DNA sequence: ATCAATATCCACCTGCAGATTCTACCAAAAGTGTATTTGGAAACTGCTCCATCAAAAGGCATGTTCAGCGGAATTCCGCTGAACATGCCTTTTGATGGAGCAGTTTCCAAATACACTTTTGGTAGAATCTGCAGGTGGATATTGAT
DNA sequence: ATCAATATCCACCTGCAGATTCTACCAAAAGTGTATTTGGAAACTGCTCCATCAAAAGGCATGTTCAGCGGAATTCCGCTGAACATGCCTTTTGATGGAGCAGTTTCCAAATACACTTTTGGTAGAATCTGCAGGTGGATATTGAT
């Protein structure tokens, strides 16, 4: 017995002898398609953004227990926006909270820090929104859903009611020992389940800000069109 | 007054598009 | 079955001591292994079993139960790896393999 | 007075295919074949043991002889069956 | 840390930044021709100014770390 | 008084002489030629019958090898004719001097 | 098996066991999405995430969009989180992979079905930046969310024109699982019959392995499963067996949805880091 | 005596007809006799040396198959 | 691990062919003369590595190349 | 600029490389070539530098022999240049096996 | 006194005798058969040696490079056949134009 | 321990036109030259005396091996010089 | 296109060489048993020589370009081979008369094996000599456009 | 027929590494004579096996004719040598660094070698059995006349 090799021939003919139902209020909206196929280059954390949600356990003290006679309309969006802000904001100025959430630090020395915060430069737009002068509106993306033409920003609730948001935030970090309430993953380690600069690339700044000053007047070549309508 | 900004920027595209994107 | 063998302990059909003596008569050096020339017994057994397996491949071309020389070339020339291990050899009364070069035939 | 390999070829053929004949022209063909390939692989093993500065032809130089003098795939078949038979010769038990 | 790798990450995200630059401005110019024959009455200019407002956002997010490599290596 | 296409029974003798395997060159002229080339080295070179048959076989093998060689050379020349120089290049590249 | 995976419309108790519950040995359900497929055992984190939905195409470039499906390419270094999210999805369905590193290096090719509601990423296979085995399929999975339709075969149709443009031959790895064991041999066989119903002249084993780019140690062993390889008639003979006579007719009278080798917006990428 | 012209035209026609040629030139006969005679002296010389070293005033089959082996055109079946 | 395409060596095929006695080249022979080169290389290199494998040595000498080319039929001459 | 007849500096460089005894192929890419053709037969094994020169010399000699006899086939085929059918006739007629 | 000059040559009879002993397979050879043999390699070396006084009046190269060995070992056309096995290391080719 | 025919080749060169000089790469190629012809005639002599059923590797088998190992005219003056040398050795006892 | 016209193939009597086998006898070895020297597994240990590593200089690799010319093609023009047919020289296939191949003996010259003495062929130390690589500055072939 | 820039030859010349021609030494094998086997030289015959001469038949020699096939012209155009100008991997060239060689020493398998002995594979040949090569009748495959 052997295995065949190259060069050989071919002789064909000559004579040898459970469809789920409650999905309708989850996935809404339509989505167009273009004759050019999609090209995309962004991350999925920027497609979600505010990386915390608060469950049924603590919305029931915020939605129907705060709003008895609360003068400011304290809605559930900033109940998720502002709470997720200092979930972040405590951790970049204290990265060692894990072994002791009995070391839950106080706002009375956090009180200038998170007010001037720029959360991994979260407000990267408003200084450049100066150049497009779209402060009549705000900045809207396709990376932003249809529920943010009515939202309200951060600082003018922290001294108002944001003194009473980190209060309930603390006590369920000690039962989970200093992590997110639906905890992060098995992230601790991949363990168990359960002179060349000098000559050519010295113009790499110049390579791409040719488009950045291009970007606003090609955003103004349509911002001559949404003031055309007014 | 909605269009007196439309009548000067449109050449800054071509003055820039023939600056780097047309060598 | 028995305590005596003819060095049949290789699954072989060849003589061990005969090609032991025939390796001994090339005698450039001085010493040849006796217990491990058996790999050379079954070396000759390997490519000779394959050469005669090829003869049963073409004994049934023509319902011909013996084996002859011109269609022993026909098997040795159509196995490619046995071709160049025999390409220096000319099988006597062998004929040639039929290959009309295709650029000659123009259907005329 | 002459020694030949013809009955060994014959018993190889009849153990492969029990009813097939041989013309003695082809018997001389195969005998010349095995004698020539013997001389080729023996002079290869002899010169390899010569310039490798050794004094005894053993299983390793005849193994590299069957490797070097055969083309590839039947050389692999040959070294496999060769190791098979040379470990069946070493298996010397009571039964 | 080194110039051989700071050109690395900035050239494969701007390998496909000219993908979207050859994709995203072309689709903004795809539907605006209907607004010449608009002569949807109040909302179809709203969508195209959103997904070209993203045309200057995704190119903007590379920039915040882009200039600090120029400074923190040459210091 | 009828004949087929002139020039296509060459294919017929191609097929019928490749199907066969007998020796082509006739035995008595070949014996005379091998004795003629034997006499001008040494007189009275007695011969064996199977020896001269082996000479005939080796002659037939060398000549048919050179013939398929010059076949391939001439058909590389975009030409069905084999000439002198077809055999010349066949021999010169085959390795003979 | 742990707390049946409800997602989209199809509910799944999974085929395999537990890569997932480090903090989840407590719940009764797990919710999965389509584009992010962000794992959410709780409900309130999941329905608020659908009011945080922005992504309506998986994060990469497209190379196909036929009448029925579309194909992507999403690299594991440029997406940290999302590529490891669907590492969870197949490992509940196929246990013959490794979580042994939090998987960076390789490229995902993943496939959905078009809906105006939105695409739904309905199968993938990984692809590493190296050729040791040839590696043209690393870890394929049609998923039982939507399994019972033969477009899971079309992933193997999609598998080989990758190897046509990349010009290096390849085969998937050694841990073959049973759902792919039947699927791999059906495409190896039915491509062999296509280049023999054409090509009226002789065929070497080099240019079956170059015209279709199945490796020779596979394509000889799949010709012997077809029993199309017999010797003893003057060569190694190819020899029509009369089940061919309906089987070229099977894809010419009962034609299938296929791919094309020309509609590929893809260049083989050049790599600096390893 | 002179008999290299004995190897006739239909014999060499058939011998080229096995080789697969089609169009014999009218004067290829002379150089095919020449290459024939050349191969003949190249085999007859070493046949004579083997039969002369063996002190044997007849030429067997074995010495010419040995001499044909050494030139590099070995023959199987006759030795 | 340099398993990369440096089988594209060099168009000094128009320097070796000029060492040959040939005039103009007409292109496209570069790929198949590299194919001849690769076949020749692996044919010699297999025999050389069998010699150094039988020597129980992890280097090849010039003697191994001379011996491999000696069996090959084309003997490199005056090198060892 | 002054430029000769197209064809005669080919004759000048033919004459220069007929007089030349230079090693033609450069040492470093050919050395990496023999590295990368040896490592698939056996993982990392040391090379002696004279063995690299030996492979170099053998490959250059075989390539110039192949170019000489493909030139002889090329002038046989009534052309002054070479193509794939010339190198294929050269390889088949030389008998690589 | 020595056996080398007693046959009238310069190559050693006694060394190359031992070489044939280590290259033997019939185990036995006369010392007299080295004498025919030692002058065969003496003749076959001197024949190559004296013909690389090739062109030495018009280039006066009183040494020899290795192409000086090659570029007349082929012109001695009977010695082309006996060295056709050989490829001369760094030797070049003969000047010849088709 | 080293072994070479080199000084033998030097006295060959002074036995012919003596004013000149071998280069030590051409000396190595002359060494491989005489070594190769030694190998060829040695294996042919051993094979000839092998199948001609003798045991003594004799002188006339070297004569016939050198008549068949070399091309014609250099073979005939080589065998003439070799017989002259073996006669001028055997003539002194 | 539709038959003619062979000639390929195919299925089938038949007359032996021709495997072939089985005995059968047997000259020549193969497997065994057991002393007996030695080649070899390989183990440790310098150290030679390769393997990267890198830094500047720099000849050559490689597009991009053009001009023209040497290769694929069509047509035709003359002829040298293929192909019957008639005749036939020569061979194939059959029969008898002598030399060297093979084999078996004898004896002596030559080769093996050994203990000896002494020079040859080898470094390496390298001093020493000097011929070739490469340089360079006047007369001398040598080709494209006019 | 001629200009004229491009590149060659040759004498004279400067460096420098390569050859060579020693002495020390040095030691490891070649040459000397002894003694025993032993195979080669040679003389002898036994007898196959190789030389050579007579009938049928068959393929071979040689025409005559027909004609596709070399082969030459002319044309047109893809493609390919020759150049500019620029990069870029190469070529040194240290220069260091580490890791498989090649030893010396080393203590055991193991093939060799002797005598013995019982099959055993060579061959002879005869039986007899027949597979196959040879011949015959006939379906039909492939392709020429008009």
């Amino acid at each position: 017995r052997k295995i065949s090799v190259k060069q050989h021939l071919k002789i064909y003919l000559p004579n040898d002898l459970m469809t789920w139902n409650e999905y309708d209020k989850f996935y809404t909206g339509s989505f167009q398609e273009t004759t050019s196929y999609i090209k995309f280059s962004a991350t999925v954390e920027d497609c979600c953004g505010t990386n915390y949600n608060m469950d049924e356990r603590d919305e029931t003290f915020l939605n129907e227990q705060v709003n008895k006679g609360s003068s400011d309309i304290l809605t559930e969006d900033e109940f998720e926006i502002l709470c997720s802000s200092f979930e972040h904001a405590i951790h970049e100025r204290q990265p060692f909270l894990s072994m002791d959430p009995e070391s839950i630090l106080s706002f009375e020395e956090l009180k200038p820090t998170l007010i001037k915060s720029d959360m991994a430069d979260f407000n990267l737009r408003n200084q450049l929104n100066h150049e497009i002068n779209s402060h009549k509106t705000h900045f809207i993306t396709q990376f932003d859903p249809v529920s943010q033409m009515n939202t309200r920003p951060l600082i003018q609730l922290i001294e108002k009611f944001g003194s009473k948001i980190y209060d309930y935030w603390r006590e369920r970090k000690i039962e989970v020992n200093g992590y997110e309430i639906f905890p992060q993953l098995k992230f601790e380690r991949p363990g168990e389940k359960e002179i060349l600069n000098s000559q050519r690339l010295r113009a790499l700044h110049q390579e791409l800000k040719n488009a950045k000053d291009l970007a606003l007047l090609v955003a103004k070549r349509e911002n001559v069109s949404l003031n055309w309508i007014n | 007054e909605q269009e007196d900004t439309f009548d000067n920027l449109q050449q800054e595209i071509y003055d820039k598009e023939t600056e780097y994107f047309s060598h | 079955l028995r305590s005596q063998s003819s060095s049949a302990r290789a699954g072989l059909q060849f003589p061990v001591g005969r090609i032991k003596r025939y390796l001994k008569r090339h005698a450039t050096g001085r010493t040849r292994v006796g217990s491990k020339a058996a790999i050379y017994l079954t070396a000759v057994l390997e490519y000779l079993t394959a050469e005669v397996l090829e003869l049963a491949g073409n004994a049934a071309k023509d319902l011909k139960v013996k084996r002859i020389t011109p269609r022993h070339l026909q098997l040795a020339i159509r196995g490619d790896d046995e071709l160049d291990s025999l390409i220096r050899a000319t099988i006597a009364s062998g004929g040639v393999l039929p290959h009309i070069n295709k650029a000659l035939l123009l259907k005329v | 007075r002459k020694e030949t390999y013809s009955s060994y070829i014959y018993k190889v053929l009849k153990q492969t295919h029990p009813d097939t004949g041989i013309s003695q022209k082809s018997m001389s063909i195969l005998n010349s074949f095995v004698n020539d390939i013997f001389e080729r692989i023996a002079t290869e093993a002899s010169k390899l043991a010569a310039y490798n500065k050794k004094s005894t032809i053993s299983a390793r130089e005849i193994q590299t002889a069957v490797r070097l003098i055969l083309p590839g795939e039947l050389a692999k078949h040959a070294v496999s069956e060769g190791t098979r038979a040379v470990t069946k010769y070493s298996s010397s038990t009571q039964a | 840390m080194d110039p051989s790798l700071v050109l690395e990450q900035t050239i494969q995200d701007v390998s496909n930044l000219p993908s979207e630059f050859r994709y995203l401005l072309e689709e903004i110019g795809s539907n605006d021709l209907k607004l010449i024959e608009e002569k949807k009455c109040q909302s179809l200019q709203r969508e195209k100014c959103v997904l070209a407002n993203t045309a200057l956002f995704l190119i903007a997010r590379h920039l915040n770390k882009l200039e600090k490599n120029i400074a923190l290596l040459e210091e | 008084p009828h004949r087929y296409k002139p020039g296509t029974v060459a294919l017929r003798e191609i097929r019928r002489f490749q199907k066969s395997t007998e020796l082509l060159i006739r035995k008595l002229p070949f014996q005379r030629l091998v004795r003629e080339i034997a006499q001008d080295f040494k007189t009275d070179l007695r011969f064996q019958s199977s020896a001269i048959g082996a000479l005939q076989e080796s002659v037939e093998a060398y000549l048919v090898s050179l013939f398929e060689d010059t076949n391939l050379a001439a058909i590389h020349a975009k030409r069905v004719t084999i000439q002198k120089k077809d055999i010349k290049l066949a021999r010169r590249l085959r390795g003979e001097r | 098996n742990l707390n049946r995976i409800i997602m989209g419309k199809y509910e799944i108790e999974p085929w395999y066991f537990s890569p997932y519950p480090i903090e989840l040995t407590d719940e009764d359900f797990i919710y999965i999405d389509d584009f992010t497929l962000q794992y959410f055992g709780s409900k309130k984190q999941y329905e608020r995430y659908r009011k945080k939905c922005t992504l309506r195409h998986p994060p990469g470039n497209e190379i196909y969009r036929d009448d029925y499906v579309s194909f992507f390419e999403i690299d594991g270094r440029k997406q940290r989180t999302w590529c490891r999210n669907l590492c969870l999805l197949s490992k509940l369905f196929l246990d013959h992979k490794t979580l042994y590193y939090d998987v960076d290096p390789f490229l995902f090719y993943c496939m959905t079905r078009r809906d105006e509601l939105g695409h739904h990423l309905v199968g993938y296979f990984s692809k590493e930046k190296e050729s040791a085995d040839g590696y043209n399929v690393a870890c394929i999975l049609t998923l039982p969310q939507y399994q019972r339709m033969g477009y899971g075969k079309l992933l193997i149709e999609f598998s080989y024109e990758l190897s046509k443009k990349e010009n290096k031959v390849g085969s998937p790895e050694k841990p073959l699982s049973d759902l792919g064991l039947l699927s791999y041999r059906a495409y190896w066989s039915d491509t062999l019959i296509t280049l023999l119903v054409e090509h009226q002249k002789e065929i070497t084993i080099d240019e079956i392995s170059s015209m279709t780019s199945m490796t020779t140690t596979d394509i000889l062993h799949t010709a012997k499963t077809l029993n199309i390889l017999r010797y003893y008639k003057g060569q190694h003979i190819i020899f029509l067996n009369e089940d061919i006579l309906d089987r070229y007719n099977r894809l010419k009278a009962k034609k299938r949805r296929t791919i094309d080798p020309n509609r590929l917006i893809w260049k083989p990428p050049v790599f600096t880091a390893s | 005596r002179d008999n290299i012209q004995g190897i006739t035209k239909p014999a060499i026609r058939r011998l080229a007809r096995r080789g697969g040629v089609k169009r014999i030139s009218g004067l290829i006969y002379e150089e095919v006799r020449a290459v024939l005679k050349s191969f003949l002296e190249s085999v007859i010389r070493d046949s004579v040396t083997y039969t002369e070293h063996a002190k044997r005033k007849t030429v067997t089959s074995l010495d010419v198959v040995y001499a044909l082996k050494r030139q590099g055109r070995t023959l199987y079946g006759f030795g």
